[PDB]
């Protein structure tokens, strides 16, 4: 299938200039109808920021233009956005995407990759448990900077029952999130329970065991 | 970001049909062709609806979409919980370029649900460097609405928590809530009696769940 797929998230501090690349897959990006990317700012919808076609030739958002660049890398078959002389307006998910032919009516998507503008520094999660006919149990992932971490159990496993919660930024100018499984009791003494938390922006990633 | 007006929220039940709509202008839907996208929490916008009224393969026909004037609008007929999502109109602009609307909410309609409540003391190891987070869940409840109050040797707290809410459970279309009350370790070694009080239109009076530190 034809696959996009943006590099990691992260941090980029005011004035400093964001670079993205979009990774593609089961497709030749020389043969792509056109690449782009759109970005999506927090608790907000879609804002399109520019695009490169087959011929080479780019469209950029006109209030964003002078501090945009799209690329494409054949030898990678990679494409690019930078974004030049950042500032916490341009905290979003940024997606790329592109059409595989024109004749085609269907652009596929990349996954997203959050960027955020900010003058505080990357900082990696502490991850402790949340101890357990039915029983909760979970991981608290706490004082982590920038969003976002994500979070899966037993290795992707266990699904069902689990709920992830939206972070909430602390006072500190520190995320802390929680999540959450409901398993049955007698499960407890013969069932390991593994929270697997990644914090891409750090690098950190901690597969915590939750005991009862 | 956004140059379409979309409504922030509808609300249907299973089964039933909802329309939302995306006005624009002259020169946005007026001269171009409307696209609608559906966006899961987490996940990236898919196509619903391309040219106005066409759908892309594997998007069923409960979808639909249609255009007048400077108006758009997309239906969803025989709702299911899975279609719990946000919804996006996309257009041209005079200068064809792409422009979207803000979004609109699709919430599903359910009976009330009360909320299983759970409290969980702060952990020995975060303990260990300083801090004590209590943390209060409610489980499963709808609609969304719910209060939670936290006490501490009978003190109210106010002030002192943060709470977030999932969104809706893609399955039983329920809500879920964390809020988490933050002390330092001196204060938690301090009192003995950490309490979560929950009130819901599902729970006849409200529940209680506490714990007495090291007990």
């Amino acid at each position: 299938q034809v696959q996009l797929q943006e590099s990691g998230p992260g941090l980029v501090k005011p004035s400093e200039t964001l670079s993205l690349t979009c990774a593609v897959s089961g497709y030749s990006i020389s043969s792509g109808y056109y690449w782009g990317w759109i970005r999506q700012p927090p608790g907000k919808g879609l804002e399109w920021i520019g695009s490169i076609y087959h011929s080479g030739s780019t469209y950029y958002n006109p209030s964003l233009k002078s501090r945009v660049t799209i690329s494409v890398d054949t030898s990678k078959n990679q494409f690019s956005l930078k974004l030049s002389s950042v500032t916490a307006a341009d905290t979003a998910v940024y997606y790329c995407a592109g059409l595989t032919q024109s004749s085609h009516n269907d652009a596929n998507w990349g996954q997203g990759t959050l960027t955020t503008v900010s003058s505080a520094s990357t900082k990696g999660p502490s991850v402790f448990p949340l101890a357990p006919g039915t029983a909760a149990l979970g991981c608290l992932v706490k004082d982590y900077f920038p969003e976002p971490v994500t979070v899966s159990w037993n290795s992707g496993a266990l699904t069902s029952g689990v709920h992830t919660f939206p972070a909430v930024l602390q006072s500190s100018g520190l995320y802390s999130l929680s999540s959450v499984v409901t398993v049955p009791s007698s499960s407890l003494g013969t069932q390991t329970y593994i929270c697997n938390v990644n914090h891409k922006p750090s690098n950190t990633k901690v597969d915590k065991k939750v005991e009862p | 970001q956004s140059v379409l007006t979309q409504p922030p929220s509808v609300s249907a039940a299973p089964g039933q049909k909802v329309t939302i709509s995306c006005s624009g202008s002259s020169s946005n839907i007026g001269n171009n062709y409307v696209s609608w996208y559906q966006q899961l929490p987490g996940t990236a916008p898919k196509l619903l609806i391309y040219d106005n009224n066409k759908r892309p393969s594997g998007i069923p026909d409960r979808f639909s979409g249609s255009k007048s004037g400077t108006s758009a609008t997309l239906g969803i007929t025989g709702l299911q919980t899975g279609d719990e999502a946000d919804y996006y109109c996309g257009t041209w602009d005079s200068s064809l370029n792409p422009v979207f609307g803000g979004g609109t909410k699709l919430e599903i309609k359910r009976t009330v649900a009360a909320p299983s409540v759970f409290i969980f003391p702060p952990s020995d190891e975060q303990l260990k460097s300083g801090t004590a987070s209590v943390v209060c869940l409610l489980n499963n409840f709808y609609p969304r609405e719910a209060k939670v109050q936290w006490k501490v040797d009978n003190a109210l707290q106010s002030g002192n928590s943060q709470e977030s809410v999932t969104e809706q459970d893609s399955k039983d279309s329920t809500y879920s809530l964390s809020s988490t009350l933050t002390l330092s370790k001196a204060d938690y070694e301090k009192h003995k009696v950490y309490a979560c009080e929950v009130t819901h239109q599902g729970l006849s009076s409200p529940v209680t769940k506490s714990f007495n530190r090291g007990e």
